[PDB]
């Protein structure tokens, strides 16, 4: 009576979105490690970038 | 002036200018 | 160009005093990255 969420029937057929555990993770922040912008300036001027 | 040893056609080539008859050196027509 | 003939085939050799210059920067421990550059014959362009 205090680890079950009050039920209509024992064993109910179809867990409902949300007396389910949903998992929320954090955002994912992804560093985009290049500006495409400038590269393709860059390049277009006649540098041939090349690296890490 | 020989061309022995000689790659194959060091040379621009240039349009087969579609004329008639600047393709070979041959007989022909009817 | 005039040449003395040689019956033996020989080739030219032509050069073009271009700058190669190159920077080499690196940010994190362990990336590395390079810029190449040929101001007269850039070796890449717009096309590629």
């Amino acid at each position: 009576a205090l680890t079950s969420t009050p039920r209509s029937q024992l064993n109910p057929p179809n867990w409902p979105a949300a007396q389910v555990y949903q998992e929320n993770p954090a955002p994912t922040t992804v560093l985009l490690p290049r500006d495409a912008e400038a590269e393709v300036q860059m390049t277009n001027s006649g540098a041939q970038l090349a690296g890490g | 002036v020989s061309f022995k040893g000689g790659v194959f056609s060091p040379y621009l080539t240039t349009r087969l200018p579609a004329w008639a008859g600047v393709r070979q050196n041959v007989m022909g027509s009817n | 160009f005039e040449v003395d003939p040689m019956d033996e085939p020989t080739l030219l050799y032509v050069l073009f005093e271009v700058f190669d210059v190159v920077r080499i920067h690196q940010p994190h421990r362990g990336v590395i990255e390079a810029v190449y550059l040929r101001t007269p014959f850039s070796a890449g362009n717009a096309t590629t």
